[PDB]
RNA sequence: ACCGCUGAAAGCAUCUAAGCGGGAAGCCAGCCCCAAGAUGAGUUCUCCCACUGAGGUAAGACUCCCGGAAGACC
RNA sequence: GAUGUCGGCUCGUCGCAUCCUGGGGCUGAAGAAGGUCCCAAGGGUUGGGCUGUUCGCCCAUUAAAGCGGCACGCGAGCUG
RNA sequence: GCGAGAGCUAACUUCCGUAGCCGAGAGGGAAACAACCCAGACCAUCAGCUAAGGUCCCUAAAUGAUCGCUCAGUGGUUAA
């Protein structure tokens, strides 16, 4: 879980999911779990 | 958008006030929704219409249609999840109606179902979760899987029948 | 002080102070302004009549 | 829950099996029930209980009246408990067993106006390096121009002692029914002849 | 008020601004704006139908009041006497 | 030259708060306490009517009941003991919510606190009515 | 923090907008002590009572004395 | 017409950019031991040699031997 | 404040040019507050209209009207 203030796509499996006022990204690849919070 | 809704003859849809009550042979099940969202049985099947056509009405539309469908299929056939105990020396027993987990931990894991869900063990290496309400089922099975997450090396614990788990392999 | 009383009076019927004074501006008729508070404090009926007048000289 | 009142009589030696157990002898005299606090009639559940016996010539008219309601006998001490509500009166028999752990509470001996070294341990200052602040005398009390004030509830000279104290988990070594005596492994607070309250194990291991 | 005491009053001698004409019993006619003469509420303008008659009582000199000023750190201290003059009028009208 | 004060006024008004949001209710109460219609209309003495709040436990809010709205309850010397509680976390003492939301909207002088005395909050329906022997004139907000 | 269930807008996917679960030596409560001057001053048991033209008195306490594992004096 | 200076000693309390314990994600994470990041200030954070030292180095240990703030906290508290 | 230098296009910085205010300027507003905004106090008054500002409650004054925005407690501290 890498906390980056700049979350952007890195492949073709990354899906941005807006949660409870937070930026998260789902992906089959567990190394692509970026999150601003 | 979703419209087609399969409503059999063993089901009873009651749209009284805000509390929508559905009767069935597998047991009655109440499901709450919105008041601003229109919904009724037009003719034979059931049709769900939305007030506005932006987003605050469509989201809840899909939501609601889905949920109702689930209630129906729930009181018509019922929902049941198939788990699996993979690994070495892993097993589960039954005490009355509770599930007894035995999987690498020193002391066995007793799991007691809530009101409306029932376990089943047709095999010492396979778990069966049966219930009326789909949500509850999901949540309880979810609790079962939560006990041992399939490790990224051998893939033990609990899994859904033919789960595709990729082993990272350490060496 | 006087104001604080006047808007109370006003409110006792279904109007306010803004509406009430304004309903005496539209009509050069009523130009009390000063002492009005004493009128709303001692003689209720009179002040009722003034209110009714204010509403009548508005809408 | 259950408990009783008694007098700290003293500490003595007492082997149990092959080991020397220090004990503290306590007189749990029979304790009468003088009032039953029903939650309905009061607001909470409880029981009033009496200890040392007094001469009617020393007992206030009102207090006599109190005692008349249950009609036992004028006593010098009354206290209350919780969840305790049996029939008859309060003897330590059937109440405490040998081996049961108990919370023993009483008023400590008080030491009066003790410094900080005694009171709060502290540390005072150097006795040789050239002072005027040897033994006690604390250092500073705060900081400086910021909160030019000392913190509420802080460590200074005061009245040490005279406090309600409850020591937890004490072992009931032996119990002499009929002699209304009880032995408790270890020390209880307060002085000999002091009042002690022996209560059931509240939150135990 | 500002000048000329209207309203409903039952024969009372009040004190207001001077009325120029010095003397006594100088008929003073004033316009009305409100009054409860005989429990009959009457608004403005219409009140013009009725007018108040008052007679001058005396030309009294106000109460003595000292007027003091002060600004700190700059000195400035001022002290001067003052009394604003008036007249009493006996209300006796319709 | 204006109107003197009296004291015959002492109406016992009861404000329901069931569903009403905390603002309207609050301001309304505080307002009637200080002086809604004001008898002699005087600011010297308290002529406000007596306010009785029923329910209160069923007070409504927006969306920040669990969040944002954090009543602060601090001690003598808060040396790391600065107590803070969510607004729903006031199920413990409901009366405190309303009670301690109105006092804030009343003056801070002597007479103010004197006014807080006329504020009487109860959490419940038919029970608070037992605390009501005098007038029971009930007046809804809006 | 993080990890999940049911599940739309992207008639796929998704821990999320409705709703719900699990989860830290932290928070709240639990444990020991204080606490009604909590001037919104609380509750319970018991006692003396319906004088006199400020004062005799009841219940009760104080002063004084002798002491105390209570204490600077109180 | 005065805000007493360094360090120590004494006595504390607070921030979190967390030294140790607590809960997590990720790994070039098999296990064990680690690396890095996120959440988390309840408590704890040893004794000595040299130096006025604050630092720092060293001996011997420790779960750890955190970094700062408070007039580089504290001389109507001490030292000098 | 504007127009420059010096200074890191820092400083409640410094040095010049120009406008206004404070200095010697009360009053209203900006919570408090020399300067900012509105306004230059001869004296008296249980009189009225406005400015800057506001009009739920703590102070006076529409929980005002119509068409939008924002699920944030933004408003009520900043950027790549
Ligand atoms: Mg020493
Ligand atoms: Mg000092
Ligand atoms: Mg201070
Ligand atoms: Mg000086
Ligand atoms: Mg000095
Ligand atoms: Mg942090
Ligand atoms: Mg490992
Ligand atoms: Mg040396
Ligand atoms: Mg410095
Ligand atoms: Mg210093
Ligand atoms: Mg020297
Ligand atoms: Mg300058
Ligand atoms: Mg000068
Ligand atoms: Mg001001
Ligand atoms: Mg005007
Ligand atoms: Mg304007
Ligand atoms: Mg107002
Ligand atoms: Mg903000
Ligand atoms: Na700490
Ligand atoms: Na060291
Ligand atoms: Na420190
Ligand atoms: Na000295
Ligand atoms: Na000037
Ligand atoms: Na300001």
């Amino acid at each position: 879980m890498k906390v980056r203030s700049s979350v952007k796509k890195m492949c073709d499996n990354c899906k941005v999911v807006r949660r409870h006022g937070r930026v998260l990204v789902i992906c089959s690849n567990v190394k692509h779990k970026q999150r601003q919070g | 958008g979703k419209q087609p809704i399969a409503v059999p003859s063993g089901v009873t849809v009651n749209a009284q006030d805000g509390v929508f009550k559905v009767k069935g042979p597998k047991g009655e099940l109440t499901v709450p929704y919105n008041t601003e969202l229109t919904v009724r049985q037009d003719g034979d099947q059931l049709l769900v219409e939305r007030p506005s056509d932006a987003q605050k009405h469509r989201a809840l539309h899909g939501l609601t249609r889905t949920l109702v469908a689930n209630a129906v299929k729930g009181v018509s056939d019922g929902y049941t999840i198939n788990l699996e105990l993979r690994g070495v020396g892993f097993r589960a027993k039954l005490t009355g109606k509770a599930l007894e987990m035995n999987i690498g931990y020193s002391h066995p894991v007793i799991i007691e179902p809530p009101a409306g869900v029932t376990f089943a063990v047709p095999e010492p290496t396979r778990i069966d979760v049966s219930g009326i309400d789909k949500q509850l089922v999901g949540q309880v099975a979810a609790n079962v899987r939560k006990v041992r997450k399939p490790d990224a090396y051998h893939g033990k614990g609990v899994r859904f029948v033919g789960e595709q788990i990729a082993l990272k392999a350490g060496k | 002080l006087w104001i604080q009383r006047i808007n109370a009076g006003a409110r006792l019927h279904g109007m306010n102070y803004s509406t009430f004074i304004n309903g005496l501006k539209r009509a050069n008729i009523d130009l009390n302004r000063k002492v009005l508070a004493d009128i709303a404090a001692r003689e209720p009926e009179a002040f009722k009549a003034l209110v009714d007048a204010s509403r009548n000289a508005r809408q | 829950m259950k408990g009783i009142l008694g007098t700290k009589i003293g500490m003595t030696q007492i082997w149990k099996n092959d080991r020397a157990i220090p004990v503290t002898v306590v007189l749990a005299g029979p304790c009468p029930i003088v009032q039953r606090k029903t939650a309905q009639t009061d607001g909470y559940e409880a029981v009033q209980i009496g200890y040392a016996p007094k001469a009617e010539r020393k007992v206030n008219k009102p207090m006599q009246g109190h005692f008349a309601k249950a009609g036992v006998a004028p006593t010098r001490i009354l206290r209350e408990f919780r969840g305790f509500a049996p029939d008859g009166d309060s003897v330590n028999v059937d109440i405490f067993a040998e081996g049961e752990k108990i919370d023993a509470t009483g008023t400590s001996k008080g030491k009066g106006t003790q410094g900080v070294m005694k009171r709060w341990n502290f540390a005072g200052g150097p006795a040789s390096h050239g002072s005027k602040k040897w033994h006690r005398r604390p250092g500073s009390i705060g900081q400086r121009k910021t909160p030019g004030r000392v913190y509420k509830g802080k460590r200074m000279a005061g009245h040490m002692g005279m406090e309600r104290v409850t020591v937890q988990n004490l072992e009931v070594v032996e119990i002499r029914a009929g002699e209304n005596l009880i032995l408790v492994k270890g020390a209880i607070p307060g002085a000999n002849g002091g009042l002690v309250v022996l209560r059931s194990a509240a939150k135990a291991s | 008020i500002q000048t000329g005491g209207k309203q409903y009053r039952v024969s009372e001698g009040d004190v207001i601004r001077v009325e120029s004409l010095q003397g006594e019993a100088g008929d003073k006619v004033e316009l009305k704006a409100l009054f409860v003469g005989g429990e009959q509420t009457v608004f403005g303008e219409d009140a013009g139908k009725y007018t108040v008659q008052a007679e001058v009582v005396e030309h009294g000199r106000g109460k003595k009041i000292y007027i003091r000023k002060y600004k700190s750190g700059v000195q400035y201290r001022r002290r001067t006497g003052h009394r604003q003059n008036f007249t009493a009028i006996k209300i006796l009208g319709i | 030259k204006t109107y003197i004060p009296k004291n015959d006024e002492q109406n016992w008004v009861v404000v329901d708060a069931s569903g009403v949001p905390l603002g309207r209710l609050a301001t309304l109460i505080a307002s009637r306490i200080r002086g809604k219609h004001r008898p002699d209309f005087t600011p010297n003495m308290i002529q406000g009517d007596f306010v009785v709040v029923i329910n209160a436990a069923q007070v409504a809010l927006t969306g920040k009941k669990l969040d944002d709205k954090v009543y602060t309850r601090y001690t003598g010397y808060q040396g790391g003991l600065k107590t803070e509680t969510a607004r729903e976390a006031l199920s413990k003492h409901p009366e405190r919510v309303i009670e301690h939301a109105v006092f804030g909207m009343l003056p801070k002088g002597r007479q103010g606190r004197a006014m807080h005395t006329r504020l009487k909050v109860y959490a419940g329906e038919t029970h608070p009515h037992s605390a009501q022997k005098p007038q029971v004139l009930k007046t809804q907000p809006l």
